[PDB]
């Protein structure tokens, strides 16, 4: 869609820590 | 401009580094959210090895960022401080006396981040605009021994090869949010 690859991208950083 | 304010000059050198530093933001935020998009893309092609190794980039890209943030906060929080950073001129005093305040361990890392970070090349005017403060002792004592440097730093500078499971972790969270079938080797 659009908004999903924000949250996506939000949730891959975290996803490091 | 010869007998300008200190205070003012640097000011403005920062204020610019953070133009600049937000603008690589932006830019590379938005560079690799489509890369994101190929990586995809990729997979569903049973491009499974290109795949991979594509990914392992999308991780070096992505802590790029980091460090970009982190660096922008680092001259944010002096620009605030320029009264303070306007009474110093010894190692001594930074060193031992605005390490609470974080004065220390923002400026030290930016002088180190230079080299490393060519998309704010602002950012070698204050090494400069250090000397004019200090001197020219200071700033190859951090470039070379990175004296008091941030280890969060130093590592998002030159990151280590990305781990085989965060690779994987990483492809399957991309096939989550575009779709592809089958999302092998985990």
């Amino acid at each position: 869609d659009d908004e999903k690859e924000d949250k996506l991208a939000q949730r891959l950083r975290a996803l490091r820590g | 401009p010869s007998m300008i304010p200190f205070t003012i000059k640097l000011k403005t050198c920062l204020k610019m580094c953070i133009q600049r530093l937000r603008y690589a933001q932006e830019k590379q935020q938005a560079i690799a959210k489509q890369s994101r998009r190929q990586v995809a893309q990729l997979l569903l092609t049973n491009k499974e090895q290109k795949a991979h190794y594509r990914v392992e980039t999308l991780i070096h890209d992505d802590i790029h960022i980091e460090l970009l943030e982190i660096l922008e906060l680092y001259c944010e929080l002096l620009l605030a401080r320029v009264q303070v950073i306007n009474d110093i001129s010894t190692e001594e005093q930074l060193v031992k006396e605005h390490m609470d305040d974080g004065i220390n361990e923002a400026i030290r890392s930016l002088i180190y981040a230079i080299l490393f970070v060519d998309e704010v090349k602002e950012l070698s005017q204050l090494k400069d605009l250090m000397a004019w403060k200090i001197n020219v002792e200071f700033v190859n004592g951090v470039i070379a021994d990175h004296i008091d440097v941030p280890e969060k730093i130093i590592k998002k500078c030159s990151p280590s090869v990305p781990k085989e499971e965060l690779v994987d972790l990483y492809l399957k969270e991309i096939a989550k949010t575009y779709d592809v079938p089958y999302s092998k080797l985990e």
